[PDB]
């Protein structure tokens, strides 16, 4: 069954962006209950879409910079690698970096 | 409640001598003043004659008309001897019973509120 | 058969796959045998919120009521947006009842969005259907447009004979509502989805009727109460907006027909003492003095003759030289005033003790030119003044006079209307005395006060003389995911009104039925009198006022709670700062507040510090912290929903017990309800409302209607259960029948007359009605009527009930005798076995499920697997469910905004809603009700089952079963998945499950197919192929 | 055979002819009231040729009978196709249908 | 009693005032001075070690729990931007340390 890939792509990119921002703000109300439940499903979505090739050039540029800003920008901001993480989110982060 | 019958008069020519006998029975209360009211064509309830205990006619509106109202407290039945039949008398008539004589109310508005209107009948002038 | 379990789903979908190998056979079999059936797995949909708005015009009929029966109103649509946000804008207009119709936002019967006609307490018409009981009813009309914009629809109602009629675009519809109960008060109601604009036309002053009402029906604008202004308000609301922000409101004080009917005290049966005649004429003489005073104050003057209108005084003497008419005129009412005094408890006798000599009798205007008048005031008030007890006596005496006058006006037949139509016997001041404005009250009691001054001047010796009401209380508590077991916290409660407002910290497992403080699970403080509450009332602090904020700090390190009022620590009677001490760690504590009837508060948990006033006054330097401050989203809260609901019987209940016995010989399988503590101290005895859990549904259409014949049994359509009443139980307290899912009546003085049955009649527009259809939310019969015993009855009545899935003919059978009463319902009714009882013996009820002559067992009815098995069976799923008064319910984080305002005398009031709100709903198939999906955040068992259901859905289409994935897309829609992705209040397991379900049913096969090819690097020769370099040119 | 009942009036003047791919968005239910096939929820309208009967036959007849801009509930008798051995996983093999379909921008 | 003695009663009435001056970020220096008075040193000695430990000032960005507290303390109307003098800061922290250290000594003797 089909579904709008471009809409899913922008929607999931925005979702993980606000998730990273929330993890920066250090709220006591993580989406779903825990940092694990906040990040692992969204990271599964991003990994599946990434290996499925949906994301375009500018979009993977955003994903790279928003995993790690300082190292991955072209010629403060807390990266997803930068802030501390539980085990499962690290696992999905490795599957993304692979 | 006090549920009196309003009747009397009817179709008549100008200057018709009509005895409007409004009958009242089955009432122990509100036996003091037995008023007569009248809806002229396109007009409010105009009182014409309010008889009172001891056969005391009241004169507040339309005193000129020879209403000649009379009543006995034995049967509480009132009778209005209206002859003058002006064109504005082509109208309907009403009969109310209350225990506050007209032109005498030192208590307040509830005493006026105690009143029992009538059915309504036509007295037509031709 | 056994119920909803997660382990059964695990057992099922261990057949999904094995060692990473898909089994297409088991996958398709499980899909085809569960997903089309849909009675077991809960289903989830996206809907949009609805809002119902009413005018504050409540009119009803009772014996001797002061209200008129006929009323008329209109609504005209300004603009509708059909299919806004992928759902049609539901829009119904009709009549609704204050007592029973509570349209709580979110969830409800059906798939939610409950409007006017989604209950038997309100009836509506959306353009093509007369909605009632969550069922639409198509009706022929000249214009069938379903409230297209710029259309005006009239609706009129008659109470003297129950009738509801609609006139769409002037042309009346062919349907009429009739034979509905007349309890309580009826008001117009408009239920609407967002993106709508309507106008409420009330005729006369507030708006003008586009179409004149039919003869008899009166405009509703004249029914507005004397002290009430016409205001459009939400019907049953628990939240509003104020200056600081969201304000939580409690219940409301609602009217009925009882307070619209007057019940005065009969004073004509009062004996007359000598004191009667003692004061009957001195009061009359002072009354004549006030008569002279009034004619002086008016434009009248002095005269001998008997006509006040011509500036004449009838008495013409200070003492009334009055004839038989007027002497009796004052005589009887002075006496009647004394009669009301004696009847209502005022003492009699006026021993002045030279007070009459003290009375001046010299305040004479001296305007009289002759012997007429000359009646001076004696300065009664100046000599002796009134007392507050006597003023309240004046108020109730004038109330009694108002009530007797209203009684006789109603007896001859009068109606309340803001315009006093004397020829129509219409008058705005004939409703009972507790409703008239301050002008009528003062004008009817001021002369009474003067009479009291006269008595005081005469030296009078007059001396002045189970339902726990859960509806009037509402508990609001933060969600159980925010419990704190360590730290020091602080949350404010701002007071808008002064009433029974309780605030404090409660254990998360507090019982919703019992009030705060009565249980040990609530450390609460009632600020109405300042008194704290842990296990009972305890004097403490001071009562508060409007505008006061209470701080409510708690510290779990020192195990105490300390309350501050306006930044100052409240002090106990003993002088201790902490209200409660020695608090065990428990499971944690949650912010809680209880609101009494008509109370408004602001529960500021402390999300924003600048909004959090007085925190620096008490808490900033004390080390306490604002409760839920860093959390970005607002804290979800749960209110005690007052709608009664059936819940499974608790084995932990100390008063009721159920014993289940199967395999019984010469007896069907049975469930006996008995009283564990009958006839003991502190034993609660009330109306017990039972309901067997499983539904019974009719067939889709009624196409064809003692060692029985097996083939006849296989061909039968009827079913039969039997309730057995024990010795010592009164048959007059037993009600046996059939409850729809919409049954929410918990009154403990239960009467078969109180049930709601309503009929709809559709016919020819020119006046030849042909079709009629009756419905009811309940189908019990009165056991006293059935027994007809007319006194302990030791006989056991098996009051059994029949139901056939064809032709809807439900007959009954009491003690082996056919019943003279029958019921008829449309197909697909989804009824439930039920019995109601008042416990009067140790043994109370025995449910019995078995077969009879040409009868298929009810177990075979409710379970599809054993539909051919005639042997009765009691699997664990079927169980006794008792009604519970209140239950917790989530408040949505966002509510629909509505702008309502009047524009002119012609346009009238207008209602507008634009921003759409969408809610995900989880529908339980058996109860035919849906909750909010976020409500599962505390319902952990349903959370477990739905998470495992998502696991089943993922793994039936796992490993490239695109056919079954397509089959799943009907269950789980794309927009559904997108909303479940976007929202943040979704629980953890459900969030992960929905994300993985989206990936599994839409992206798994494609992702796997691409992944299997990323290993190779087959590259062709293209001009794009010569473009790649290792290092891009910087 | 279907029972087509109009919900909101439309043009009422242009009806689909045999040989035209019409575009419709709909919310299909069973007789119980059962939202399973909703092109509105999917945000994707559905196209059908009349004459090839690529769409279910009862929906095709009702869609030919309605007009552009107008919505109607098509009560589909089980004699429409897959009325026995229906589409697996969505519809039990023998059951009814209803479709509150409106036509928009008839091609 | 000792708890109801009016000297300690006035003191506990004025702890909100007596913690109103100090910044929440200063609480690290408060704890270091807390142990400094726990060592039974004189006022001059504890102030000297306070200057020796002055550079270990708390960080606003370290924890959001103290971030909003810093927001309150900076947005307090009576606060001024010239009150960042380390001398006034050290005097007030050592004074508060003395007061509440002897206070906790009397609560837990």
């Amino acid at each position: 069954p089909a579904i709008p890939l471009e809409a899913l792509r922008d929607k999931a990119l925005r979702m993980l962006g606000e998730a990273v921002r929330d993890g920066g703000q250090h709220a006591r109300d993580p989406v779903g209950g825990s940092v694990e439940f906040q990040f692992v499903p969204v990271l599964k979505l991003v990994s599946t879409l990434l290996v499925m090739g949906i994301f375009g050039d500018e979009d993977v540029k955003q994903i790279l910079k928003m995993i790690e800003p300082e190292v991955f920008t072209e010629e403060l901001e807390e990266g997803l690698l930068q802030m501390k993480l539980p085990e499962s989110v690290k696992l999905q982060m490795c599957n993304l970096l692979e | 409640q006090v549920q009196l019958q309003e009747s009397g008069g009817g179709l008549m020519q100008a200057g018709g001598s009509l005895r409007l006998s409004c009958t009242a029975s089955g009432s122990i209360f509100s036996i003091n003043s037995m008023g007569w009211y009248r809806q002229a064509p396109g007009k409010q309830r105009e009182l014409v004659a309010t008889i009172t205990s001891g056969n005391s006619i009241n004169y507040a509106d339309s005193v000129k008309g020879r209403f000649t109202i009379s009543r006995d407290n034995a049967k509480n039945t009132v009778y209005l001897q209206m002859n003058s039949l002006k064109p504005e008398d082509t109208a309907v008539y009403y009969c109310n019973a209350d225990r506050v004589p007209n032109g005498y109310n030192p208590w307040g508005t509830p005493n006026d509120e105690y009143d029992y209107w009538g059915q309504g009948t036509q007295v037509t002038v031709s | 058969k056994h119920g909803r379990n997660h382990k059964v789903l695990d057992v099922l979908c261990s057949l999904c796959v094995c060692n990473g190998v898909a089994v297409r056979s088991n996958q398709d079999l499980i899909t085809e045998n569960l997903l089309p059936g849909r009675e077991l797995l809960l289903q989830t949909n996206l809907i949009n919120y609805v809002t119902s708005i009413r005018p504050n015009i409540f009119v009803g009929r009772a014996e001797g009521s002061t209200q008129y029966g006929k009323w008329y109103f209109e609504v005209m649509v300004d603009e509708v947006v059909p299919f806004l946000t992928a759902q049609a804008t539901h829009l119904r207009v009709g009549w609704a009842l204050t007592e029973g119709y509570s349209p709580y936002p979110g969830g409800g019967e059906g798939w939610g969005g409950n409007g006017v006609g989604d209950d038997l307490y309100s009836y509506g018409f959306d353009g093509l259907h007369l909605w009632t009981g969550h069922v639409a009813r198509p009706v022929t009309s000249p214009g069938q447009h379903l409230l297209a914009p710029e259309d005006v629809v009239s609706c009129c109602l008659d109470l003297s004979v129950p009738s509801i009629s609609f006139r769409i675009n002037g042309c009346p519809v062919q349907g009429v509502f009739e034979a509905f109960n007349l309890d309580g008060l009826f008001f117009p109601v408009v239920s609407f989805s967002a993106g709508v604009k309507v106008r409420f036309l009330l005729g006369g002053r507030h708006g003008e009727f586009k179409f004149l009402p039919p003869p008899g029906y009166a405009p509703c604008h004249e029914a507005v109460l004397p002290r009430e202004r016409l205001r459009l308000e939400p019907i049953k609301e628990y939240r509003r907006e104020g200056p600081r922000g969201p304000h939580l409101v409690g219940p409301s004080r609602c009217l009925s027909h009882t307070d619209f009917v007057p019940c005065p005290v009969d004073t004509v049966q009062i004996v007359l003492p000598p004191h009667l005649e003692r004061i009957r004429e001195k009061l009359a003489e002072n009354i004549h003095e006030l008569w002279a005073l009034t004619r002086i104050e008016q434009g009248w003057t002095y005269g001998p003759v008997r006509d006040d209108n011509k500036r004449l005084h009838p008495c013409l003497v200070n003492f009334h030289s009055l004839p038989e008419p007027e002497r009796n005129y004052n005589l009887q009412m002075s006496g009647e005033t004394l009669k009301t005094l004696l009847a209502l408890g005022c003492h009699v006798g006026m021993a002045d003790e030279k007070a009459e000599d003290n009375l001046k009798k010299t305040k004479l205007p001296k305007t009289y030119m002759m012997s007429n008048g000359y009646k001076p005031a004696p300065l009664d008030l100046s000599h002796v003044r009134l007392t507050p007890a006597q003023t309240t006596l004046v108020d109730r005496l004038a109330e009694n006079g108002h009530n007797v006058w209203a009684r006789d006006r109603v007896a001859q037949g009068w109606s309340y209307s803001a315009v006093q139509d004397i020829p129509a016997r219409r008058n705005p001041r004939l409703v009972p005395y507790r409703l008239l404005d301050e002008a009528t009250k003062r004008s009817n009691r001021d002369s009474l006060c003067q009479a009291v001054r006269t008595l005081l001047g005469y030296g009078y010796n007059i001396e002045p003389p189970n339902q726990s009401r859960w509806d009037r209380v509402r508990i609001f508590r933060a969600e159980k995911s925010y419990t704190v077991q360590s730290g020091r916290w602080y949350f404010e409660f701002e007071a808008v009104t002064t009433g029974e407002m309780r605030v404090g910290w409660a254990r998360p497992e507090l019982r919703p039925d019992v009030e705060l403080g009565a249980d040990e699970l609530a450390y609460v403080f009632n600020g109405h009198r300042g008194q704290r509450w842990h296990l009972g009332s305890e004097p403490f602090g001071r009562p508060w006022q409007s505008g006061d904020v209470v701080g409510c700090m708690i510290d779990l390190t020192e195990n105490t709670i300390i309350f501050t009022l306006n930044g100052e620590v409240l002090m106990s009677d003993s002088g201790s700062e902490t209200a409660f001490r020695e608090i065990e760690i428990g499971d944690g504590f949650l912010p809680v507040c209880s609101l009494g009837p008509g109370q408004v508060g602001h529960l500021n948990l402390g999300q924003d510090v600048s909004s959090l006033r007085f925190f620096a006054i008490c808490g900033l330097q004390e080390g306490f912290e604002p409760f839920a401050i860093n959390m970005q989203r607002p804290v979800t809260t749960w209110f005690s929903k007052s709608l009664p609901q059936f819940e499974p019987v608790p084995p932990e209940h100390p008063h009721y017990e159920v014993a289940r016995m199967d395999g019984t010989v010469d007896t069907p399988p049975c469930l006996r309800l008995a009283h564990r503590t009958w006839g003991s101290q502190n034993s609660l005895v009330e109306m017990l409302f039972l309901r067997l859990s499983l539904p019974v549904q009719f067939h889709q259409h009624f196409r064809c209607t003692n060692r029985d014949d097996p083939e006849i049994i296989l061909n039968t359509t009827t079913y039969y259960y039997s309730v057995r009443v024990f010795a010592g139980q009164e048959p007059s307290c037993v009600w046996v029948g059939w409850v729809t899912p919409d049954y929410h009546q918990h009154d403990m003085n239960f009467d078969l007359s109180k049930v709601r049955a309503v009929t709809v009649t559709m016919g020819d527009e020119q006046g030849n009605v042909h079709s009629s259809l009756k419905c009811s939310n309940c189908y019990m019969v009165w056991g006293g009527d059935f027994v007809s015993p007319g006194r302990i009855s030791h006989t056991d009545l098996v009051i059994g009930c029949l139901v056939d899935l064809a032709t809807g003919l439900m007959t009954f059978t009491a003690n082996g005798k056919e019943s003279n009463t029958f019921f008829q319902v449309e197909p697909n009714t989804k009824l439930f076995p039920a019995v109601f009882v008042l416990p009067t013996h140790q043994n109370v009820i025995q449910f019995e499920l078995g077969k009879q002559k040409n009868i298929m067992p009810l177990s075979a009815a409710m379970f599809l697997s054993e539909r051919k098995n005639p042997a009765p069976q009691c699997p664990p799923r079927l169980e006794v469910q008792m009604l519970m008064p209140v239950s917790w319910s989530r408040m949505p984080n966002h509510f629909l905004q509505v702008e309502t305002r009047r524009a002119g005398e012609r346009l009238g009031w207008a209602v507008q809603c634009q921003d759409p709100l969408t809610m995900m709903a989880l529908h339980i198939p058996e109860e035919n009700r849906c909750m909010d999906i976020l409500e599962l955040s505390e319902r952990l068992d349903l959370q477990r089952f739905h998470s495992h259901t998502l696991r089943l859905y993922r793994a039936v289409c796992a490993l490239g079963n695109n056919r079954v994935a397509h089959a799943l897309c009907s269950h789980v829609d794309q927009a559904q998945l997108l909303h479940a992705l976007e929202d943040a209040h979704l629980p953890g397991p459900l969030r992960a499950g929905y994300y993985d379900l989206l990936i599994s049913i839409h992206l798994e096969s494609a992702c796997r197919s691409r992944r299997s090819m990323l290993s190779e690097y087959i590259v062709p020769l293209t001009p794009e192929t010569r473009a790649i370099t290792l290092f891009p040119p910087g | 055979g279907v029972e087509i009942e109009t919900i909101s009036p439309g043009d009422g003047r242009t009806f689909p002819k045999k040989g035209q791919t019409c575009v419709v968005h709909y919310t299909g239910m069973l007789q119980n009231g059962k939202k399973f096939d909703s092109s509105r929820d999917r945000n994707k309208p559905f196209k059908f040729r009349i004459g090839k009967q690529e769409v279910i036959k009862g929906f095709e007849e009702g869609a030919a009978q309605m007009s552009l801009g107008q919505r109607a509930k098509l009560t589909c008798t089980p004699d429409v196709a897959y009325g026995a051995t229906g589409h697996p996983g969505v519809i039990p093999p023998n059951a009814t249908l209803i479709f509150d379909v409106e036509l928009l921008n008839l091609e | 009693s000792v708890q109801t003695s009016l000297i300690v009663a006035t003191l506990k009435k004025m702890l909100p005032i007596g913690l109103n001056m100090c910044a929440p970020t200063d609480q690290d220096l408060i704890m270091l001075a807390k142990t400094r008075y726990a060592l039974k040193d004189t006022d001059e000695e504890v102030r000297e070690f306070l200057q020796n430990n002055l550079h270990l000032q708390g960080k606003v960005e370290g924890s959001p729990s103290l971030r909003w507290q810093m927001a309150l303390y900076r947005g307090l109307p009576g606060r001024e931007e010239d009150a960042d003098d380390p001398e006034k800061i050290v005097r007030r922290v050592q004074e508060v340390s003395a007061v509440l250290y002897h206070l906790e000594q009397t609560e837990h003797p």
